[PDB]
């Protein structure tokens, strides 16, 4: 293949793609996705990372809203984010740990935006519906 | 003066290097040991060349930042107010809460912010030097001025100073609380709705830039303002008191208690009066002990009661300097810094 | 009165007191209020301030989690917070504007922690229940 694509990078494997459907889960009375909503989303992701690193690895890492880098924002509200080290951009948290962190605190992220597991798709993290307990 | 000071400093440093040949572990003479301690302190010579240069650079930078600190209106950056003129007048005369607040915050945001990183580096370097001189911290090096060892009953440890100061301030606190309550109550009437009767005093309402002195608050806290304070300046003017007889009166006061007279050359070499505009000289009242029985006073003395008291203060300094003239030059100083 | 209290300050009028009751609104399955929860709360408050300054005053101000200063934290989870300028501590947003911002986006703050207007009391901002519409 002759040429190159300006979208592939050696660290692009670590990106996690988020797709948000505001007007399907809420219908009317649905807020618009401006920069403040992106700030809140990055804060929620950083909070989830903090919770995972505190409750599993027993490490206190001060993540922030600037450590969740977001790209490829589109009107569907579907972007790619990756979480780096607190003050060291060259270090990227591996995607497995980020997926575990999202799984641990997905309910809180869902509640922060009033979305339920179908309008907030992380495209690689699939929810579990729950076993259907049987009568005696 | 720069050449003379440099020569003196070089001589002091080389003599400090030479003094290391006599350790204190074998000196049995108290006076000799004290002179050895005075001439043996390495000071800043114990750090490396890079560290010493960095320390001098940051010290000079902080001094220049404090000296050149100016508050400028963003509307017109050309016009600025310095610390000594105007800004002190704003903090010591204005009765406007907002104006005093602006002056205080501007001074502490234009100078303090520029000094914070330099001060962090200064703390680290001073700690390094003190540890290099067998001191736990630079504060211990400062407290060492009151250290006494090897003198029975008179020994004093560097850690004892902190406890003594705290114990003394605990006894001072009852008086300070009442003074603070009275000052707060009196200030409630001059800055209403800003001074809570249950809380503390805002920092910019203490008559001075930093709150170090409450003197400028006197006009707002005088107990009985209808009774004038004791002033004798006009009495001095009526009796034609020049800046030559007040020093004679102070000398008579000193001799009345048995202290000796003044030296013959003191009056001739002194500058008890301002030299006018022809000769440029400083005006801070200072006492100079040049040595070999040469004691002088420099003062742009006016005709004022405060000038009389300052002359008495400088004559006290002069008498103290004269008292220990027979002592070795290394011992020609007070018992401590106070 | 002789003496002084170490809790009064000229800027203490601008503080807003928050009282949180986790174990009453949730009973069981209630998370603990660690530092990550405080970080999320400050992020939510900053988001509310951004929304208010964007949708009312038409000013884009980049608030952050460091611009919501919090003090007097206690085991009841009741503290005092005030919001300052984005990069200028000496400037404090007046309490009226902060109250308006909280009123505008109180539902989002409630949803972020799964609390409902009774377990998250701002002690000065009272909610409105809603008019009881009458039959014909
Ligand atoms: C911000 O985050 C970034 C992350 O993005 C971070 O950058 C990293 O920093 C660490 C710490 O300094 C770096 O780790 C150093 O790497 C040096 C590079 O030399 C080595 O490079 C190869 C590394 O492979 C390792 O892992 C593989 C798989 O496990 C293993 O097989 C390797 O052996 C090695 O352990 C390695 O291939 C390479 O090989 C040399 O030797 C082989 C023979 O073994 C020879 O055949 C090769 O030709 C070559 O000569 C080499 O080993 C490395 O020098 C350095 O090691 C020194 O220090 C450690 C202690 O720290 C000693 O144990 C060691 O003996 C050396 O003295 C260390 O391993 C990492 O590479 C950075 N990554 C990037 C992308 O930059 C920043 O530091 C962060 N910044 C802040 C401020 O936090
Ligand atoms: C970070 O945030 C902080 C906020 O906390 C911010 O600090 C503020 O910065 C602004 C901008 O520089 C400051 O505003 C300046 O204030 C200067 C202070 O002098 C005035 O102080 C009193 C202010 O009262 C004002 O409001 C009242 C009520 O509306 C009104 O009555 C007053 O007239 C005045 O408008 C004022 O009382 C005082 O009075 C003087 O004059 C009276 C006669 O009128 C006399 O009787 C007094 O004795 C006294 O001499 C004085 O007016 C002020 O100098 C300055 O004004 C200059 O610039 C403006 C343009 O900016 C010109 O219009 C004006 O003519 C002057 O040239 C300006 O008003 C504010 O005080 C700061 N507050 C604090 C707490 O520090 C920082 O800047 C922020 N930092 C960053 C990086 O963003
Ligand atoms: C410590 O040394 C000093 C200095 O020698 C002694 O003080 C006197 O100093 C003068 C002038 O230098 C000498 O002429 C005397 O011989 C010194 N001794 C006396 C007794 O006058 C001081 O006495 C010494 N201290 C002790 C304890 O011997
Ligand atoms: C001063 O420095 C020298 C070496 O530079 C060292 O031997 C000595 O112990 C230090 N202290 C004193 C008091 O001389
Ligand atoms: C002391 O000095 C004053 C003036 O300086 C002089 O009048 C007085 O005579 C002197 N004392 C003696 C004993 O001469
Ligand atoms: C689905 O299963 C996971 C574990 O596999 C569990 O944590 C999650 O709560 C389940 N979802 C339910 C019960 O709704
Ligand atoms: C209560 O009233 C306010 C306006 O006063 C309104 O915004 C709010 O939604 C009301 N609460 C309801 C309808 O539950």
């Amino acid at each position: 293949f002759v040429g190159w694509s300006t979208d592939w990078s050696p660290y692009a494997d670590q990106s996690i793609k988020v797709r948000i459907s505001l007007k399907s889960a809420l219908g009317d009375k649905a807020y618009e996705w401006n920069d403040n909503e992106m700030y809140l989303f990055r804060s929620s992701v950083a909070y989830a990372m903090r919770q995972y690193f505190l409750k599993v690895k027993n490490q206190m890492i001060l993540f922030g809203e600037e450590d969740v880098r977001v790209a490829n924002l589109k009107p569907r509200i579907s972007f790619n984010f990756f979480v780096t080290a607190p003050k060291n951009v060259s270090d990227i948290i591996p995607r497995t740990e980020v997926e575990k962190a999202i799984r641990m605190s997905r309910s809180r992220i869902n509640d922060a935006f009033r979305l339920n597991d179908n309008s907030l798709e992380f495209l690689g993290i699939q929810p579990t519906l729950g076993p259907p307990n049987q009568p005696p | 003066m720069n050449n003379a000071g440099d020569k003196w400093s070089a001589f002091l440093k080389e003599q400090s290097t030479l003094a290391q040949m006599y350790p204190l572990q074998e000196i049995q003479n108290l006076t000799v040991k004290l002179q050895l301690q005075a001439l043996q302190q390495n000071g800043s010579s114990v750090l490396s060349e890079d560290k010493s240069k960095r320390l001098n650079t940051i010290l000079n930078t902080m001094s220049t930042i404090y000296s050149t600190g100016k508050v400028c209106n963003p509307d017109n950056p050309q016009e600025c107010l310095l610390l000594e003129p105007g800004l002190n007048e704003i903090m010591a005369n204005s009765l406007d809460y907002n104006e005093r607040l602006w002056a205080w915050e501007s001074w502490r945001s234009e100078v303090g912010k520029q000094l914070r990183p330099l001060y962090e580096e200064y703390v680290v370097l001073k700690n390094e030097m003190a540890r290099a001189n067998h001191y736990e911290d630079y504060g211990d090096y400062w407290r060492g001025d009151y250290e006494v060892n090897g003198v029975d009953g008179y020994d004093y440890s560097r850690g004892q100073l902190i406890e003594d100061v705290e114990h003394t301030f605990e006894e001072i606190k009852p008086l300070y609380e009442h003074l603070h309550a009275y000052v707060r109550a009196k200030l409630m009437n001059a800055y209403p709705s800003y001074i809570s009767p249950i809380g503390c005093l805002p920092a910019h309402l203490l008559g001075d830039m930093w709150g170090r002195f409450w003197t400028n608050l006197y006009s707002l806290t005088v107990p009985f303002g209808q009774k004038p304070n004791i002033d004798v300046t006009d009495a001095m003017v009526d009796q034609a008191w020049d800046a030559q007889r007040i020093f004679k009166e102070a000398e008579k006061f000193f001799v009345s208690v048995g202290l000796p007279n003044m030296t013959q050359g003191f009056w001739e070499n002194s500058m008890l009066t301002d030299p006018g505009n022809v000769q440029k000289a400083v005006c801070h009242p200072t006492a100079w002990d040049l040595g070999k029985g040469d004691f002088r006073i420099l003062m742009c003395t006016k005709v004022t009661m405060d000038d009389f008291l300052t002359a008495h203060h400088e004559m006290g300094h002069i008498q103290y300097d004269m008292a220990y003239a027979a002592q070795p030059f290394l011992l020609r100083n007070g018992a401590n810094e106070g």
